[PDB]
């Protein structure tokens, strides 16, 4: 969504 | 600005296309902020030129306006750094580290460290989380997916992602009228310029 | 009677001007090729902004075009180089040397040469042909100075160096006038489809 | 004008 | 090696030392591993001679020999990127941290993940754990105190450190001996010593 | 020093190879300048250890002494240069050609400049003198020959370079002796042994 | 002592 | 050119 992953 | 003044920026995108002005159409775009060029935007994140691709986002809203923003720069800035990585240039990797990416450590610590460590793995692929990543070209159509939705929902975007409905050359439709207008106060039956008003 | 589409194109070019899109101002000129913008070159040429002030160049001439033209983009290229070996930074001024310079080497083979041995010079101000040459600052004014002279004598530049005589705002009144053409025939909402009362 | 030149 | 050898090998370090051949005594040292020279060691760290640094101390212990070895190697290598940065070249503090620090990661993962976070800071300075370090000279100093700590509490150099007391020139004294057992075998009154002497 | 003193340095030379202490060995075949290594010498070239190379020979002899030493250098550090080129990094063989082969351009103002200008081709080997120029390993090899020739007719090189033929361990053999003499009339090598 | 600090 | 310099022999 918005939070900052570290993903595709 | 007026919506007059919005509306003839507009005008003047259409017959900068139509004469095939391309970069000129863009330069526009940004710097008036009114219309959002998707189809140029996936055409340059393809492409992998992240400094204009930047620099056209720029023209929309700065980086922490707010979160669909920021999480939108940080996929840009986190793609380039792997790029990097990726041609084992390390010294460019570091580069973008602390210029681009460390603005988002404030926000988040710990992303960052585990960010940073991929400096010392012979691939970011023995990381579990971007374990399933391939190759630059499908990487950058993956997050270009994410980046559209993040536009698209973005609240300084939303009315800015369709072009007006116009008829095609609009502005040479007016300027005929104004020729229209002036002779219309003359006195008998050639335009010269439309530098100065028409007279007979 | 494309003089029309030219003129339209001028003023356009006052509209964005006027209302300061800076950025897309130049790039008309560039690439409409219609009008050069001496003080927007020079702003660059100073900054030391060299691919933009190639790019915008582009818009007008070619390397080859002409003798006037091809000393325009050595001297160019030319400071370019020093720049980098005045950073100390050998492998980008050897980078400069093969791309931007090599197509100077074939009519002046030996200057070439001569340019190239600047590489080995602790300070390339040993060479006395660069002896005078100071600051960063004061070579890109020298040159510029010179660039200047090379742009108003080159014939691929005539009559793009002035630009028309133009009451403010003239698309304004323009458009002004068509808002006037269409409620005359009344009895404004929109410049996209033609008014009505 | 500063050198080395290729003239004009 | 028998301690005839090994004797022997030191007889040659106080030859080769007195005839000045400076390089060729270290790397005996080294190589025998017989005597490690502190004096020489110090000159090298103050030197900041790194690559010397660890071929001389690879003739007496490996990087994971034991807990004093290997703070040894990590003091060293931690020093090394330190001026990497300090220095601002980053492309060399990201190699060294792979090629060589990355070992002491398996030992304290947390360490290496906070050495590493040094690349992003303006100064590694602005950590409260290095906000001391102030010169390259003077660090390499006190890093060095605590080197030669590290290596005379080292019980693998224990029996290393003191150059055993010899008379001036004693393998000359040895083969001049020789000479004399040769000649008192021939009757009756030296050119080679590739061969024996004869009359 | 003695003959005697240049002896006792063949002796050890030997016994540091028995023992195999390698590196030793060939430092003191440079600081003492007694033996000049061709096998040891030919193997570092074709490793391409050019900083070990040059501090080899720096033992026997300087870049000046002489046109054949001369050469020798110049030709090493020429196919540093090219190497350097050859990986692409234009930024070594430019730091090179300054600070390694500038020294040559004084007597040879124009092959210093015909050097320089290398730089810009795409492949150096568009230089028609350098055209037949082969794989890394082959030029080191090619050159090897030429620096072998140089240095046999180099008249500081060439009464250094055969070894003299010993028994083995004569090091130990006369050490040997020293305790026969010390006996007449183990403990130490480092004080005389003697008796009751 | 024998510990991996930074630095002392 | 047996001690002469060139590029290469
Ligand atoms: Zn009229
Ligand atoms: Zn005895």
């Amino acid at each position: 969504e918005l939070r900052l992953g570290l993903p595709g | 600005m007026s919506s007059l003044s919005r509306e003839l920026v507009f005008l003047i995108l259409q017959f900068l296309d139509e004469e095939k002005f391309k970069e000129t159409v863009h330069k526009l775009e940004q710097e008036s902020g009114f219309f959002f060029n998707m189809k140029y935007f996936e055409e340059k994140v393809h492409a992998g030129e992240w400094d204009e691709v930047e620099k056209y986002l720029s023209g929309f809203t700065k980086v922490d306006d707010n979160r669909y923003s920021m999480k939108i720069f940080f996929e840009i800035r986190k793609q380039k750094y792997l790029e990097a990585l990726d041609r084992h240039d390390r010294a460019k990797a570091v580069d973008i580290l602390v210029k681009d990416l460390k603005v988002f450590s404030t926000f988040n610590e710990e992303l960052y460290k585990e960010i940073t460590q991929l400096l010392t793995l012979e691939n970011f692929r023995e990381n579990e989380q971007l374990s399933k990543y391939g190759d630059t070209k499908s990487a950058r159509s993956i997050m270009l997916i994410e980046l559209k939705k993040l536009i698209e929902a973005n609240p300084l975007f939303r009315e800015k992602l369709v072009f007006p409905t116009l008829k095609a050359s609009r502005l040479r439709t007016l300027i005929n009228q104004s020729l229209n207008w002036q002779h219309q106060l003359c006195k008998n039956p050639d335009i010269k310029t439309l530098f100065t008003d028409h007279t007979c």
